[PDB]
């Protein structure tokens, strides 16, 4: 997260921290149900083996064990069969979680689920949503921050993101662009798979999943997110 | 390899 502010998991109780076995951070995710975390396929496409992954819920620091946190194994790693790639299509994935005790996540003050959107029902463009993650704080940074961060970006219409000086056609209707009017804040490397959360009809909703972007917080280069309200059938079937 | 989309990618 470029700019923005630091926060603790309490403010984003659905945020999942995903790691791969050296134990290195991979990407974020979002808890949509006790046993299911949703994220981005590009984060695992190169190492599909579900055995190399560790998912944490209720964790606020990168390399420290936030008290009240829960460690899980990936029972099932479901990548979208139609994935293609920056410009990344169908960049969405599901991780079925279960602890060694063989159980799913238990809600608490630091562990909650996030509601899914209604099909093709997204906030009006210009709306302000939140993005959370352990991604770089600066494009030039070589390290990821130790403390969780979040910031605010505004939804951008596909017509405007479609423009050549922006992303041209690299962006599709299955994608949502979001950015700061001053391009002062944005998601960056390491935030992929993380949640783009918007308020809809008085309810925090998982409108997007950090997917890709040209650099970070660069003028005319929005952050691109997988448009969740366009993948509900896919999500429900694979989570039955 | 520095942008979103290429994390945890072998080539990188």
């Amino acid at each position: 997260i470029i700019g923005g502010e630091f926060t603790t998991i309490e403010n984003q109780p659905w945020f999942a921290a995903i790691y791969r076995r050296s134990v290195t951070y991979v990407c974020g995710g979002s808890l949509i149900s006790p046993c299911w975390v949703i994220s981005a396929t590009h984060c695992f496409i190169d190492y599909p083996k579900k055995e190399d992954y560790i998912v944490y819920l209720g964790r606020s620091r990168l390399n420290s064990n936030t008290q009240g946190e829960m460690k899980f194994e990936v029972e099932n790693l479901i990548l979208h069969k139609d994935y293609s790639a920056l410009a990344h299509h169908n960049d969405i994935a599901l991780l079925k979680i279960r602890s060694k005790e063989g159980r799913c996540a238990q809600p608490s003050r630091t562990i909650q689920t996030i509601a899914l959107p209604s099909m093709y029902n997204d906030p009006q463009f210009g709306t302000s949503c939140e993005i959370t993650g352990f991604g770089k704080e600066q494009s030039t940074d070589y390290l990821y921050p130790e403390q969780l961060k979040m910031t605010v970006v505004k939804l951008i219409s596909h017509r405007e993101c479609q423009q050549p000086h922006y992303y041209g056609s690299e962006v599709t209707t299955k994608m949502l662009c979001a950015a700061d009017p001053q391009w002062k804040t944005d998601s960056c490397q390491g935030d992929s798979g993380g949640p783009l959360v918007c308020s809809l009809q008085g309810r925090m909703t998982l409108t997007g999943i950090v997917s890709w972007g040209r650099g970070c917080a660069l003028k005319d280069k929005p952050g691109v997110y997988t448009r969740v309200s366009h993948f509900l059938p896919w999500i429900r079937s694979h989570t039955k | 390899c520095s942008w979103r989309g290429l994390e945890n990618h072998r080539m990188c």
